[PDB]
């Protein structure tokens, strides 16, 4: 249950960072 | 200055003083030129291996894992190596395996695996010991390190032989039923 | 749980000051973790820079590391160890694209036959 | 045998072949959908643009015609296979979306999942949501019985969850994973639901109106996940004699759906492998990874 939670936030945690904007293919600079 | 003169520096600011903190520091920096190969025989005229094995006898946790530290680097050469071994700091390593901390736990087991001999020349020292007792809880343990060194021990130190009967002797003291001292593995 | 950053302290007192942290051969790794790259999308700069060094076999970033806010984690597999160490050596606490940049070594992630090989080659070159 | 693909700027997440055989599906995170001959010379017919996150999943329709791609962008896009023009895109998640299955043999429905934790079901003719299950923990997997009754989410929960279109209800739990699901499909004749899952444990169920209430049909080994934590999808073979599922290992493992016993172990991955998918007609294995290059093995 509790444990579910946490792993929940961490995953979503990940998703938040690795399929960033930031990192998207083609990012221009300006 | 001079390197040798350095090192003997190092060892008169060790032995002089008494603050644990700055026995820290000197046990930091001679476990950090044991890593040094050319340092060994530098080493080897101070009697600091000495100094190493007298200081495990030490009872501050984190001295006691420095010099553990500076032992796993420094054994592997073969002069030495037989320079330790003829100490009698085995037991000392031994000793190390209900240390608390995991590093201590881990340079002990490297030292181990470092004093192994070709020509079967240490291994039966081991069977004798219980440290392989230890070592089955050790494999199967949460750290992953911990589990990479026990496996790895066990190739370089055990037998398949060998390793059946700990694993049975492993197993009857889960079981709580008694063996025979006398009773002995038969080659087939 | 080993990758806390150490703080620094006669003793011949060099140049640059050193935490107190012994280094074990098994401490020691050619998996190195970098922490504290700024979140600006540098992720390939980095792993040229340290492709300069030696040879990267693998890089990833890892995003479920616990790190401080707008900053980032990543994994390096060199080639050879002595690679790794030289990289250890020269990159850590150097300045990069605005921040400090810490490199500390990941033995967590190699595998045994990764650990055999690793002792076998300390063995090697002690002897010699 | 063997072709090598090449072309693809970054990971490829998923691939597909066409319902007729005739070509093949790929995209990922360099958000480019390339379609491909799967005779001749194997070569590059069109690009697809026009998704600005990285594609999560592809699927064809039955015919062939639709191509139905999940992005990161939080919108599903429908795609003409024909001419390559986009056709319509799903409105209304939040956050990223993991996947997307469109139903067969009825009228025109899609089904979404993502980070929202909600399971949408679509109709292409709306441009608005028409049904919502509330998850709260994040859905990675989903896919529609034969029936087009029933939709099966696999999510973070480590349980494999039945939804009853008419009813709104929780009709089914599947226990029996013992970590995150990452990766569903049916089989061919409506019989079978494939899993994948952080456990490493491939895990077949049965669903059917008549159950015996513990449907851990069949458990098959092999298959490796790691720190990369990369969704991983596996697929029936058309005729539903095999079982494929990537891995994090480099390796393509192929199972024969009854013995359990491994048939192929396929190295020829650099790095971690997304999806395997058969060919329609001929045992064709069209292998995609994370190390950017397609193989189109024979068997
Ligand atoms: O003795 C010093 C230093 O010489 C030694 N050390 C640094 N880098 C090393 C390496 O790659 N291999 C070995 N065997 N020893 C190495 O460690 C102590 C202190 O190290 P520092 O210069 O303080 O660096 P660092 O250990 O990284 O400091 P920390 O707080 O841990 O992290 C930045």
């Amino acid at each position: 249950e509790e444990k579910l939670q946490e792993k929940a936030r961490k995953w979503q945690q990940l998703q938040a960072k690795r399929y960033a904007e930031k990192r998207k293919f083609g990012f221009v600079d300006a | 200055v001079g390197r040798l003169g350095y090192l003997q520096a190092l060892v008169t600011e060790f032995q002089e003083t008494q603050s644990q903190d700055a026995k820290e520091q000197v046990l930091a920096n001679l476990a950090n030129f044991a890593y040094d190969p050319s340092n060994y025989e530098y080493l080897r005229q101070l009697q600091v291996l000495d100094l190493f094995l007298d200081s495990l006898s030490e009872e501050n946790e984190t001295l006691v894992e420095f010099a553990i530290g500076g032992l796993c680097n420094l054994c592997p050469d073969r002069a030495n190596k037989e320079h330790i071994l003829h100490a009698g700091g085995v037991p000392l390593i031994i000793n190390c395996l209900s240390s608390p901390n995991e590093e201590t736990v881990l340079s002990a087991i490297t030292t181990l695996m470092h004093l192994s001999p070709p020509g079967r020349s240490f291994l039966p020292e081991l069977t004798a010991t219980p440290v392989v007792q230890c070592m089955l809880r050790f494999s199967l343990s949460a750290s992953a390190r911990l589990r990479n060194l026990a496996q790895i021990f066990l190739e370089d130190f055990c037998s398949p032989r060998q390793v059946a009967e700990a694993r049975s002797r492993q197993a009857h003291s889960a079981l709580g039923i008694p063996l025979p001292r006398s009773v002995a593995p038969r080659q087939r | 749980s080993l990758f806390d950053h150490h703080v620094q302290r006669k003793y011949r007192e060099g140049r640059r000051p050193r935490a107190v942290k012994v280094y074990t051969i098994n401490l020691e790794s050619q998996y190195l973790l970098i922490q504290g790259v700024p979140a600006v999308g540098v992720m390939k700069e980095l792993v040229e820079r340290f492709a300069l060094y030696g040879a990267i076999e693998q890089y990833n970033a890892l995003d479920e590391y616990p790190a401080e806010d707008f900053t980032e984690v990543y994994l390096i597999k060199f080639m050879n160890l002595q690679s790794a160490r030289t990289a250890k050596r020269k990159m850590d606490e150097q300045s990069f694209f605005g921040g400090l940049l810490h490199v500390c070594y990941a033995p967590e992630f190699e595998t045994v036959e990764e650990t055999r090989k690793k002792l076998q080659m300390r063995k090697a070159y002690v002897v010699k | 045998p063997i072709m090598l693909l090449s072309g693809h700027e970054g990971e490829v997440y998923c691939c597909k072949f066409h319902p007729n055989g005739s070509t093949l599906a790929s995209a990922g995170f360099d958000r480019l959908i390339l379609l491909w001959n799967v005779y001749g010379d194997c070569d590059n017919y069109a690009t697809l643009k026009g998704h600005s996150g990285a594609v999560m999943e592809l699927h064809y329709n039955t015919d062939g015609s639709m191509l139905f791609s999940a992005s990161t962008d939080k919108t599903v896009a429908v795609w003409d296979s024909e001419t390559g023009e986009r056709v319509k895109r799903l409105k209304g998640h939040t956050s990223f979306v993991n996947s997307c299955y469109p139903a067969r043999r009825g009228p025109q429905l899609v089904c979404t999942g993502s980070d929202d934790g909600t399971v949408k079901l679509w109709d292409i003719r709306k441009k608005a949501a028409i049904q919502t299950f509330q998850n709260t923990y994040q859905v990675l997997a989903v896919t529609f019985n034969d029936t087009s009754d029933q939709i099966i989410s696999g999510g973070i929960d480590n349980d494999i969850k039945v939804w009853d279109l008419r009813q709104n209800k929780l009709t089914y739990t599947m226990r029996g994973h013992a970590d995150s699901v990452t990766g569903l499909s049916l089989s061919s004749e409506g019989s079978y639901l494939l899993s994948n899952a952080m456990d490493n444990t491939v895990r077949v169920w049965d669903v059917r109106p008549f159950a015996p209430k513990e449907r851990c049909v069949k458990i098959f080994q092999g298959n490796v996940h790691n720190f990369e934590k990369n969704l991983l999808r596996c697929s029936w073979s058309p005729d539903g004699s095999k079982i494929a599922a990537g891995s994090a290992d480099r390796f393509v493992y192929v199972w024969d759906t009854t013995s359990r016993r491994i048939l192929y172990k396929l190295p020829g991955h650099a790095g971690s492998i997304n999806e395997v998918a058969f060919h329609p007609d001929e045992p064709i294995i069209i292998s995609a990874s994370s190390d950017k290059r397609l193989y189109m093995g024979e068997i």
